[PDB]
């Protein structure tokens, strides 16, 4: 089992000397054990712990906590996230495969293209799916690598530079942090060489650095972020009613990304509009945050579920998605009790009250100075 | 024949029809007998405006003596369909079917020259045959009469009394006493 | 004169006059007397769009007062058999052949403006001749009629027996009362 | 505190050595008091002092005098700029906002898109919002960056540059002023290239460099000025009634930026032309401008209202707004006076009288050498 698994996860040593490395250190660890040489004899299992912690994945045998975590990253997600459920079960399932012990011999857990229209939550579900996991979130804004130069950088460094900070930033990174998340967000503005570079990695999952260290992607979740045909989305049509762009937003999609590279692709997901029902949930999620802001300041807010409606019915538009309700939160819940917080009652203490008054449906406010 | 113009552009030069310039310019020519095809081209116009500027503020030359009030029904349909405010002008006469339209503009956007004369009457049909047949299109005609007068007098704001009398026969009102009864704002002398 | 409307893109300005523009977008336009000619060019647009993207959905206004009943089964044949959903909704008037068709349209796609109006008779023909032939031509009249209200029956799911008396004669129905009827799912006030 | 505002501040440093840091430097605070260890006991109120100065970030508890700079900043900017009162508004409303702690978790103050006709105070409420607080002014004139190239140099250096300094332009500049007001006048003129720049820049915050730095926008006030479709409204609609134009350059505004720029966005304020009653505002700051001038050379002028009148008939256009009144003053005021001071009856001081006589329809100066 030592020669089989350390060829499989460790990569940075030749085979007889990386087998040597995990015996000696299997009796070493059981030697250790608070206990006098209980487990004398080392069976199997237990190599598969120093492999793991050599190589910096998770072992085999998931513990309860473990197992709880993905048993309850189905609706977690979805307390954060709301709607684009498809979306979370592709990555609940690519993470529980690999875990499980099915997946991919070579190919990373799971390679995902998240695209759709604005303020969906895209990234957010990435973004939350690293905090849920417990993983660091590696980020890398692809603006930042639209020329052929900077994507060099990725791989490795240029030739020319003499700085000793050699190597790449994704390489690095990488091999830093093997287990977790690789955001790519706004991929579609990167030069097209960097789907040379993803190319080779979803199809043999390691990327080899110009100094020549080896990155694993087998544990790393890839998910890139993009909004190619985001325009066909908000754009209507010339009729009388609306249609659906969202097919025609798919072949702008397929112009940028050759076959081969969403071939590769484990998924590609398209994240739906969000709906009325959604928006109040979104609403709630606002209004949450704005408690936090305001607890550190010993400020509470109440907010009526009839004044929670009326702001859905202001700032939802379909085609913008849920970033106008941010802006309607700010208009009608921060404005007022800014001018409050700095110069008025709102000092300390809070006890706010905020209601809808429906003769002029305007919301009307109430601080106490406690 | 129809004259050309052409726009000047940073990217270059563009050649088009006297009318279909203004149309850049959203303004939409309603001249002549009102039909269902000339009706199509003036709903395909209103269609493609709210495409291009859904907010901006449409115009309507009305210059029509008035047609099929069902075809014209087609455009009225339209006009409060679409977002935005589809004001309208009369130029030279307006008659049944074509005051329809002039009133059924925005508030505080239809306009009349000091000239431009509007009529307003019931609507004319006629059909022959069996007599189960004429009592059937006699009540249609009967029920879009009613029609006609609820409409009108939401936009004009007068009862349907008012509307009722003064529609059974031709009724002309200049410009000035056109505002008076509420079929458009005001005039556009001085603006 | 069909105005021509500048559309922009990315590889460049594309001049189109209006009723190309449209149907670029999906948007055919049923005008006029039902006719071979003027269905041709309808059947034709239905498998451009159907290629272009089979997928999305087909709106075919309609504004007609009727016509010929052949003519139009080339239109209702092409429509249930492509892929894409062809919508439907009556601007201004629809009659034989043209409310047909209205009601034709896939279930939940099919509407109506608040002030149109649609009608419904049994096909109008005749013949001159021999008695002989006469009767061989009045008893195809009868297998349209019968076959015409199958298939309203079918669409509208409304009886045949309800429909047979009620095509008979001429039939006036607004807006409103062919959703209670079944033509339309509903009144087309907003997406 | 320590770890919790050390980590959302403080992004350069790992959080064992960066929380002990604000840990360490509080206590050497506590023992140098003015006369001998006045508050031997820490709080958290002192934490949140040094993390303001590690950070250079506003501090929390904003003192009495930085409330009375609040609470009068729509005052003195109205003093400046007449008119756009809409515009202060959103500006001094979002740096309450985050003043007060109610600001955006990891997005800037403020994104604003100030898009209007000509000499409409786009620019100048910017600029003198910098001197009301205080803060350094990066303005950045975008016409410059209208190639792929140099837009580089805006995260980066050009291709090829072997010497030590790697740093950009807006990068470098964030980081010595993290607390400034950053312009970007004319952004419609450059490459499309520099909006994929700033997404990052409002939705996160942040902005990494070539090198890998990040760079902290949570504190930085970004305002974008634009001229698009000026052409439009300069123009006029074929037509009896005349077209207000103001919708037609937003539609231009949705060409010309991807609905991913504009989701991000806080407001596009649309800036109004002038109206006649306000240019007397302006003739009256044109002319205290020229007081200024004339003080350093020891001359006083004295105009008289109906003069000022009469200026603003002579230079009020609509379409070319308030540039047209400096050159009317500069013609009529500023020609005279300059043949005077450079030959006889102005050199020493001496007051100066301007009146415009009814029959002559045309000013009077009367230059009184002193
Ligand atoms: N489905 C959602 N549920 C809850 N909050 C959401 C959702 N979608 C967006 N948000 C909120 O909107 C912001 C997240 O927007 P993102 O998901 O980052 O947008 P995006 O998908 O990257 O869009 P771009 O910029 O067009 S690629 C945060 O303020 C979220 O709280
Ligand atoms: N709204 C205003 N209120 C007061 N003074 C103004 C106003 N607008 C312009 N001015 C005056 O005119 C000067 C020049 O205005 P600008 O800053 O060039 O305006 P702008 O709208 O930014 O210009 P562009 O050309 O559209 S970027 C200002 O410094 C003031 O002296
Ligand atoms: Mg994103
Ligand atoms: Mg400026």
């Amino acid at each position: 089992a030592a020669v089989e698994l350390a060829v499989k996860y460790i990569n940075d040593r030749h085979l007889p000397d990386k087998a040597i490395d995990v015996i000696d250190e299997a009796g070493a660890r059981a030697r250790l054990m608070p206990v006098s040489k209980r487990k004398k004899t080392v069976n199997v299992a237990d190599i598969e712990s120093v492999v793991a912690r050599i190589a910096r994945i998770p072992e085999k045998s998931v513990s309860q906590s473990d197992r709880d975590t993905l048993k309850n990253l189905g609706d977690r997600l979805k307390m954060l996230v709301f709607g684009q459920d498809k979306a979370i079960e592709a990555l609940t399932e690519a993470i529980k495969m690999a875990r499980a012990g099915l997946g991919h011999e070579h190919k990373p857990v799971g390679s995902f293209l998240f695209a759709g229209p604005t303020g969906v939550g895209k990234t957010e579900v990435t973004v939350q799916l690293s905090k849920a996991l417990g993983i660091e979130l590696l980020r890398f804004d692809m603006s930042e690598y639209m020329e052929r130069h900077t994507v060099s950088r990725l791989i490795g460094a240029p030739p020319g530079y003499v700085g000793f900070d050699q190597g790449g930033l994704l390489t690095d990174a990488v091999i830093k942090h093997p287990h977790a998340v690789l955001l790519l967000d706004e991929i579609e503005k990167a030069h097209p060489d960097v789907f040379n570079i993803l190319l080779q990695v979803m199809d043999n999952g390691t990327l080899t650095d110009n100094n020549g260290r080896k990155a694993d992607f087998r544990n790393v979740v890839l998910v890139m972020t993009t909004n190619a045909g985001v325009r066909e989305t908000e754009r209507k049509s010339i009729g009388l009613i609306h249609q659906d762009n969202s097919t025609d937003a798919m072949e702008e999609i397929k112009k940028i990304f050759t076959p081969e590279f969403r071939n590769r692709l484990d998924n590609i997901i398209w994240f739906d509009h969000l709906s009325t029902d959604v928006i109040h949930q979104v609403v709630d999620k606002f209004i949450v945050e704005l408690q936090v802001q305001l607890d550190q300041k010993g400020v509470s807010l109440e907010v009526s579920q009839e004044a929670r409606n009326w702001l859905a019915e202001k700032g939802y538009d379909r085609a913008m998605g849920a970033r106008p309700m941010a802006r309607v939160i700010q208009d009608n819940l921060k404005k007022p009790l800014a001018n409050e917080l700095l110069f008025g009652s709102l000092v300390d203490g809070g006890q706010v009250t905020v209601a809808l008054d429906k003769e002029k449906n305007e919301l009307t406010y109430g601080f106490q100075s406690a | 024949l129809v004259p050309m113009v052409i726009e000047q552009t940073s990217r270059g030069e563009r050649s088009f029809d006297i009318y279909s310039r203004l149309l850049k310019e959203r303004v939409i020519f309603l001249t002549g007998q009102v039909e269902d095809h000339m009706a199509n081209l003036i709903v395909a116009q209103m269609l493609f405006l709210e495409a291009e500027n859904p907010e901006k503020d449409i115009y309507l030359y009305i210059n029509s003596p008035g047609g099929v009030i069902t075809a014209g029904m087609s455009i009225y349909d339209t006009m409060q369909f679409i977002k935005p405010d589809v004001s309208t002008i009369c130029m030279g006469q307006a008659a049944s079917m074509g005051a329809f339209l002039l009133t059924a503009g925005a508030k505080g956007k239809r306009f009349c020259l000091p000239n431009s004369r509007v009529m307003i009457h019931q609507p004319l049909g006629g059909y022959q045959g069996q007599a189960t047949d004429i009592e059937i299109h006699a009540r249609e005609i009967l029920k879009v009469k009613g029609r006609m007068n609820e409409l009108m007098a939401l936009h004009t704001g007068q009862s349907l009394e008012q509307i009722e009398r003064d529609t059974e026969r031709d009724r002309f009102l200049s410009a000035p006493e056109a505002v008076e009864y509420g079929l458009v704002d005001s005039i556009l002398t001085h603006r």
